[PDB]
RNA sequence: GGAGUCGGCAAACAGACUUUGAUCCGGAGAUCUCUGAAUGGGGGAACCCACCUAGGAUAACCUAGGUAUCUUGUACUGAAUCCAUAGGUGCAAGAGGCGAACCAGGGGAACUGAAACAUCUAAGUACCCUGAGGAAAAGAAAUCAACCGAGAUUCCCUUAGUAGUGGCGAGCGAACGGGGAUUAGCCCUUAAGCUUCAUUGAUUUUAGCGGAACGCUCUGGAAAGUGCGGCCAUAGUGGGUGAUAGCCCCGUACGCGAAAGGAUCUUUGAAGUGAAAUCGAGUAGGACGGAGCACGAGAAACUUUGUCUGAACAUGGGGGGACCAUCCUCCAAGGCUAAAUACUACUGACUGACCGAUAGUGAACCAGUACCGUGAGGGAAAGGCGAAAAGAACCCCGGAG
RNA sequence: AACCCACUCCCGUUGAAAAGGUAGGGGAUGACUUGUGGAUCGGAGUGAAAGGCUAAUCAAGCUCGGAGAUAGCUGGUUCUC
RNA sequence: AGUUGAGAAGCUUGCUGGAGGUAUCAGAAGUGCGAAUGCUGACAUGAGUAACGACAAUGGGUGUGAAAAACACCCACGCCGAAAGACCAAGGGUUCCUGCGCAACGUUAAUCGACGCAGGGUUAGUCGGUUCCUAAGGCGAGGCUGAAAAGCGUAGUCGAU
């Protein structure tokens, strides 16, 4: 998620998006440890969700 | 910025395919490119049993050096030298005989 | 546990031979879940994340494997293992 | 027959271990030497 | 250590000569000794560790003149 | 900036990213586990156990902050003991550890030389320890000269291996006087200067941008080499491109360039400091025992002090190599001061009648590694296909070697 | 007997072993043997004393420095006329 | 290989090699090895010689395999049995089990292996630690002592056997 559009929210609405994003990289472990993984590039591409909503959190103050 | 692009007329100056022109698909690191068409080879390949395999003899183009080539000048059916022209607000890529912007 | 806690425990389930005849013959799994989880984390995260009723975790820590190459010798992570046992009748799934 | 290295971990680290180099000042020029050198080890 | 608190007198190296001239390492001390000064002020009686010149300094400046520079250089007593 | 990218050994198979500006480079910010001065208490470094305040959950917790010691300041408090002292808590500021060398101090050898060896030398060296800084130290005459004068300190060249000193052996070794580098003095009737903030301008540094001029022909796997003819020059002995290139590429001479950080110099304002109060007393001088002066007690002046003593007050005091008289020259016992000088663990650029894999760093290669030792510690060997993997499809023997 | 020791012969001596083995031998409730943890060390420690032992090293351990100590003494010193 | 000088040596060429060399005259040296019980690497002789590590001991049958004295199973002999059988602690660290392998390692061969590759395997309120307590001993606020480093030590808090 671009940090433009992160900073139009606010720290009620950024705490949700974090944990929908927890969510959904858990469910991202349980494919690769089974093996019905064939998206392999989502892996790297939450982390960065994770860290950059994270970023703007922190920012907020 | 680098005098020579992806998908630019280019004709070989040096070497074994000297003469000949083509198209180039890909730009190596280490200033090499591969042009299509020229420097051609055969690559024999084992086709081991594990994992499936690829084949036989496959033939493919061999990277050459980025100096041995030259833009195309497509008005005077020549090699040229490019340099880059004064910017207003963008630099383009002229030929260094005509002036005129490479196209 | 905190809300962020609860996502961070688990690290996947464990499959083999072993593995596959608890979930039968015992209806007990085992996962793979982190080396600082405790008894009382992996209870509370399987009961919410799977809305199943764990009754008791068992845990253990496994070393990791030296392998000698031309460099040296280098090894693999520890990593920390559980089996989990549910109720009488009630199937996990994924 | 007794040789002479009879091993022991907790007689090794109590001798030659990292808090007891860094309990006297004559242990801690034996780190700093060690560190000076590139040691990988650095201590028993 | 061996050092007086008033003068700042401590040990000092030098040698012994025999009479072949052979020469070894010595020390020189200061003459210091425990004392106990009356505090007029204070009503009270101080203990230094003080050499026998310090002494004759207290007698000379006085000693709550001694007293007040041993403070104001962090001197405990 | 301007088209490719997801670091290397080290490749393949996959999944993706993007001219709506990516990988990449620079300034600033956020995150920053555990150990380690390690600092909440312990510990066998990378481990174990806690307490307090605030907020949040209902179960067996979570989140964010605090809790070492010492020094200085301040507030409260309070023994023997009446007053008040020691002592006890709470706050603020500072310190602690690491680092190759240079600097100033504390302690301080021996081998060796003397063709033996004690005085002597090696040498105030090696080594250990403590402080400070980008430099430190020293510095503004109680100094030298010689009846003429000089004019703070530091460093270089001479005087000169001279005068001296020395079991007068081996050895050690000045000064006066000259030639230079640097230029500077100011205060105790409170000053130059330095430090920190705030402002006046300039210049650099942390990235980048443009950057001239070549064709034909022969041999050749491949021309940069042959032969012929040109062009550029504030750029012509740079690196590499399939063999030797000023004109093929990257560069080069020469011009430009900074949202934002660092640094230096410049204004002119404030605050602190310089700072020791008031011109110097247990001080100058002396006796005994030692150190330093080139000077080892020697006619032995001068400085310094471990022990013991002890003045005068500008009509006074210190020096001029025992000592006296006469002259000359200075004013100790209170301070602060740049430059010229020393060094390089570290960063950049250039250079070499340096090495070229038994050489050069121990170390061109996954080296302070493997290995050896309980430990401190010691300490290796090991580079090159080809221009390009085009790294040998397929058949035969052989154990699917 | 176990356990601790080490008197004799032989073997082994390039050993199975940088101090052993097979046969015999001494003590075996004590001045006994032994595990774990701890203390004392280099002109120093410890020693029912052999100048013994202090990591296969002891009439003064090992390691790194002074240090390329000193060597009137051995050895060596490279093409031609 | 030929040829030229009195010598150190020079010159011309066939083959190999595949990218550098340096006339002349000067200038600088890490400038010339057979020895130093010289240093490093490679290779000889001894020599296909000694030896193959307790003199408890082996014989058949079958299977697998490219190949069985040594592997697996069966029948039959031997040896230990106050151990040469089991189990704790220290120490070691994956040597444990399975599938695939035999180049190197195993003093012979190996289809076997404590060997190579890849997977798997260790489940505690009661067992052993940690947590509680102390011994010898260590450290030790303040403190006393000491040129500096530091020594000893009180309150205390570490330390199992
Ligand atoms: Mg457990
Ligand atoms: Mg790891
Ligand atoms: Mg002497
Ligand atoms: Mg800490
Ligand atoms: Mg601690
Ligand atoms: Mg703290
Ligand atoms: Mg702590
Ligand atoms: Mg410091
Ligand atoms: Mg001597
Ligand atoms: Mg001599
Ligand atoms: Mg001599
Ligand atoms: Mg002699
Ligand atoms: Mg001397
Ligand atoms: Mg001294
Ligand atoms: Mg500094
Ligand atoms: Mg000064
Ligand atoms: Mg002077
Ligand atoms: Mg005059
Ligand atoms: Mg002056
Ligand atoms: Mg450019
Ligand atoms: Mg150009
Ligand atoms: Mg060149
Ligand atoms: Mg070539
Ligand atoms: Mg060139
Ligand atoms: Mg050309
Ligand atoms: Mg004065
Ligand atoms: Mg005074
Ligand atoms: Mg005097
Ligand atoms: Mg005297
Ligand atoms: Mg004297
Ligand atoms: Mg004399
Ligand atoms: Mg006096
Ligand atoms: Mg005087
Ligand atoms: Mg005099
Ligand atoms: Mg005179
Ligand atoms: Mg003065
Ligand atoms: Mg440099
Ligand atoms: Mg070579
Ligand atoms: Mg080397
Ligand atoms: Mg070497
Ligand atoms: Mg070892
Ligand atoms: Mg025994
Ligand atoms: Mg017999
Ligand atoms: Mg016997
Ligand atoms: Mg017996
Ligand atoms: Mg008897
Ligand atoms: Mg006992
Ligand atoms: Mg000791
Ligand atoms: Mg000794
Ligand atoms: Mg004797
Ligand atoms: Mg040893
Ligand atoms: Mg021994
Ligand atoms: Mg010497
Ligand atoms: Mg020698
Ligand atoms: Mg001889
Ligand atoms: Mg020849
Ligand atoms: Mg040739
Ligand atoms: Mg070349
Ligand atoms: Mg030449
Ligand atoms: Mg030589
Ligand atoms: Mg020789
Ligand atoms: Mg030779
Ligand atoms: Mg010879
Ligand atoms: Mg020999
Ligand atoms: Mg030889
Ligand atoms: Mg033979
Ligand atoms: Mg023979
Ligand atoms: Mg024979
Ligand atoms: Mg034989
Ligand atoms: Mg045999
Ligand atoms: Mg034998
Ligand atoms: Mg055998
Ligand atoms: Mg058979
Ligand atoms: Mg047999
Ligand atoms: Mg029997
Ligand atoms: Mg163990
Ligand atoms: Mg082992
Ligand atoms: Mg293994
Ligand atoms: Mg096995
Ligand atoms: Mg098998
Ligand atoms: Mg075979
Ligand atoms: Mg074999
Ligand atoms: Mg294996
Ligand atoms: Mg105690
Ligand atoms: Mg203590
Ligand atoms: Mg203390
Ligand atoms: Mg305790
Ligand atoms: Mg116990």
């Amino acid at each position: 998620m671009k940090a433009n559009e992160l900073r139009e929210k606010s720290v009620e609405q950024l705490n949700e998006q974090l944990l929908g994003l927890l969510r959904d990289q858990f469910n991202l472990r349980m494919q690769k440890a089974t093996g019905q993984l064939g998206q392999s590039h989502l892996l790297s591409q939450v982390k960065r969700d994770i860290a950059r909503v994270k970023t703007v959190l922190n920012q907020q103050a | 910025m680098q005098k020579i692009r992806r998908d630019d007329e280019v004709i070989v100056i040096a070497g074994k395919d000297k003469g000949k022109r083509g198209k180039v698909l890909k730009v190596l690191a280490d200033d090499r490119l591969v042009v299509g068409g020229v420097n051609l080879i055969k690559r024999h390949t084992k086709p081991n049993p594990m994992l499936g395999q690829q084949g036989g003899i496959v033939e493919k183009e061999a990277p050459l050096h980025v100096s041995n080539v030259a833009i195309f000048n497509t008005e005077t059916s020549k090699a040229d030298r490019v340099g880059f022209k004064v910017e207003d607000g963008k630099k383009i890529r002229v030929f260094k005989s005509t002036q005129k912007p490479v196209q | 546990m905190n809300q962020e806690r609860v996502f961070k425990v688990l690290l996947g389930p464990h499959i083999s031979e072993k593995a596959t005849g608890l979930a039968d013959g015992k209806s007990q799994f085992v996962f793979k879940v982190a080396t600082d989880a405790t008894k009382l984390e992996i209870k509370k995260a399987v009961e919410s994340l799977f809305s199943v009723k764990v009754q008791r975790v068992t845990t253990l820590n496994v070393k990791g494997k030296t392998k000698r190459t031309a460099r040296g010798l280098g090894k693999r992570n520890d990593w920390k293992k559980a089996y989990i046992a549910l109720q009488p009748g009630q199937d996990l799934d994924f | 027959m007794k040789r002479t290295f009879q091993p022991s971990t907790l007689k090794r680290a109590r001798v030659h271990g990292f808090r007891a180099r860094m309990a006297t000042k004559n242990g801690r020029q034996v780190l700093s030497r060690r560190r000076a050198k590139g040691r990988k080890r650095l201590t028993v | 250590s061996r050092v007086c608190q008033v003068t700042g007198k401590g040990p000092v190296t030098g040698n012994n000569i025999s009479h072949a001239h052979n020469k070894t390492r010595r020390r020189f001390l200061p003459n210091l000794q425990h004392h106990r000064f009356w505090v007029e002020s204070e009503k009270r009686f101080v203990r230094l560790r003080v050499s026998a010149k310090g002494m004759r300094i207290i007698d000379k400046r006085g000693i709550e003149a001694v007293l007040a520079d041993l403070r104001a250089r962090g001197e405990k007593f």
